[PDB]
């Protein structure tokens, strides 16, 4: 199976810039490389084929190169409407195969989490549970770290987390840590602290 | 211009079969050969099966041959993939996709249809449980308060939170989902400033595909 | 009444062949000799083949004799020209034409059909680049702006550009193709009353019949 | 072979006027001569036959006389849908031969024209290439000398020119001089000048 490798999966890329995106073959493909572009929803679009053919209407700031095993896609003036993640594949040897994809994202000037902690509704707790949410909103960069203490320790066991994806309007993401607890050790306790680090500071944010 | 439409999706208990079908509109079907590509989660975009332009080569991948089947149908313009012995490892988004006709033994996929998703599991359809994310009154940062609905326990996808149109600030942020135990859970938060709320009731509207509506705030 | 339409055209690679077929209709086919006239360019018309009602006589040009053969298939029916050994000069719009049955033995074509024109050439096909022509904004000498598109680089032609069926000015002026260096190029311009654009969007829509439709501007 | 000769191709006549049209053959073709009409859109018809036979429905303006070696199409009250190219051919001998044709114009009211000059596009130059378009819209005479100056000098080679054929609703003609440059020779000069000399003015459209 040639393994196909796209090294570097995330690229804050700004706007008006060339992105080079690179791809490399286990075996030598015969410059049979092609680039598909997938966006937010479904969308795979094809983009360029035979290491270099732009398909019809792909608008010409997109360009690719590659020869031997090693290849890369280049965008000339990154535009806000090219922000999608990108895959490179081999149309040379069964199974034809795929770069795993580079998501690409928008840089922006930093910022910090507007935290909120939230305790069990009544509903929940009735049912047996206790889930506490802590939601650190609008920020950049993606990376915001988050912790949970019960009554003076870290809770490791139990948390769960997900981020928003990046926001349209202003590129800032959001994220929710949640300790799911039963109502019995919710009753074992008194303070719950969600506490967070984040490129924009130095105090934890709690 | 050139359309591939999928239609076979479902949530299948391991073991069975299925037939995905595909519909070509847009050009002379018969002149191209088709392919199937699957996007399995966290793992990648895998190419699954290929049928030649009209019939010459039906052409399989190591990971489905023996279960998968590529049926064409030129006159009626629909491409099929019949599956059998379905494993969990097949749960995925399946893309019908066109061939290329561009150059040199190259296999590319000039056109792709919507995706047509397929979960292979066992686990069984649970409704989502909406819960309020309430703070008390005011409470966020300023004079704007963030609220939430936790929707916890469903299986399969999509479950939806719809919140309120009426932006004069109204950002709903829905954290995307994660599996825990076999069920999915997720949250959508939105922020209303100060006046509004507790002054007039906000609400979450929760729908899950396998036909339930929950409603709250 | 008296409809002749042709049917074999194409881009054909040099050396090869096509056979042109003509559906006759509106009179009794048998009673008339048919003839084929062609119009390759920079030059003009060129008579090229003829066959009596019924077949006793064929008379061909010095120009294509040895290579071409006329045929008549009468019942209501049809007429033919089967070409081969196509010297590129043979590129043109071939017309299908009835005789006259008039007077004295004169040669005169009574009614023409439209032609299937024949591109003798390897150039391989290229669909084209639509490049958008723009101002900085607002201008003609003042108000009105003439937006333009540059579709440049194709073969074989046509290409058709369409714009904004939008009376606001909306004269669209396409210039002609100038083929240069193989490929052919052309521009399409329109003056829009500047109250519009970029107030409200415009789109040049370019479709070159060997399948691309490109969109832009 | 016989050689038909139509000297006159473009010939512009007002609406209303007699148009006599002239054809000439190399041999004494013998009144076997015929007149065909070519529309702005393919469309061929027989107009007149056996040197003087009107085809049916053919309108009376239409009249031709000729003999031995010389013949002619006279239209007598030029109507508008009567503008088109007209050929003839002897239908005398083999191979049958046509006269090349006469384009017949709406001679009109002069008009000074309107020059537009668009810079090479975003995309083209990202293509690597540059075509600078200079558009001259609507005029009458067809004749229009153009000229381009890159920082003031002539550009001589680098220019394609083309015209449309009288606008259908107003008899006016327009021009597209493209100058094509290399993203590279492009970026070297600033001024691009497109500059028109035109019968309706005594100074140069720039």
């Amino acid at each position: 199976d040639i393994q196909m490798t796209q090294i570097t999966s995330s690229l804050s890329v700004s706007l008006g810039d060339r992105v080079i995106i690179s791809c490399r073959a286990s075996q030598d493909i015969g410059n049979f490389l092609n680039w598909y572009q997938q966006k937010p929803d479904g969308s795979l679009k094809l983009l360029i084929y035979y290491t270099s053919r732009l398909q019809s209407g792909v608008p010409s700031r997109f360009s690719g190169w590659g020869s031997g095993t090693d290849y890369s896609l280049t965008i000339s003036n990154l535009e806000e409407e090219d922000i999608a993640t990108f895959f490179c594949q081999q149309g040379k040897t069964l199974p034809y195969t795929f770069g795993g994809g580079t998501k690409l994202e928008i840089k922006r000037a930093d910022a910090a989490p507007t935290v909120s902690i939230f305790p069990p509704s009544s509903e929940q707790l009735t049912s047996g549970g206790a889930s506490v949410v802590c939601f650190l909103n609008n920020f950049y960069p993606k990376d915001i770290n988050v912790k949970w203490k019960i009554d003076g320790s870290e809770r490791q066991n139990g948390v769960l987390n997900s981020w928003t994806d990046q926001d349209s309007k202003d590129s800032t993401y959001s994220m929710s840590s949640t300790l799911t607890l039963t109502k019995d050790e919710y009753e074992r306790h008194n303070s719950y602290t969600c506490e967070a680090t984040h490129k924009t500071s130095t105090s934890p944010i709690v | 211009d050139v359309q591939l439409v999928e239609s076979g999706g479902g949530l299948v208990q391991p073991g069975g079969s299925r037939k995905l079908s595909c519909a070509a509109s847009g050009f002379t079907f018969s002149n191209f050969g088709m392919h199937w590509v699957r996007q399995a989660p966290e793992k990648g975009l895998e190419w699954v099966a290929y049928i030649s332009s009209g019939g010459s080569s039906i052409n399989y991948a190591d990971t489905v041959k023996g279960r998968f089947t590529i049926s064409r149908d030129n006159p009626k313009n629909t491409l099929f993939l019949q599956m059998t012995s379905l494993r969990s490892e097949d749960t995925a988004i399946y893309y019908c996709t066109r061939g290329g006709t561009g150059t040199r033994s190259l296999y590319y996929f000039d056109y792709w249809g919507q995706g047509a998703t397929l979960i292979v599991s066992s686990a069984t359809t649970t409704a989502p449980s909406v819960y309020p994310l309430v703070p008390g009154c005011s409470d966020t940062s300023g004079s704007s308060v963030t609220l939430g609905c936790l929707v916890k326990g469903y299986f399969p996808g999509p479950v939806t939170v719809k919140w309120n149109y009426g932006a004069l600030s109204s950002g709903v942020r829905t954290v995307s989902s994660v599996l825990q135990s076999g069920f999915y859970s997720l949250s959508s938060l939105v922020t209303v400033p100060s006046s509004t709320w507790p002054s007039q009731t906000v609400i979450c509207n929760v729908a899950h595909p396998a036909s339930k509506t929950d409603l709250i705030k």
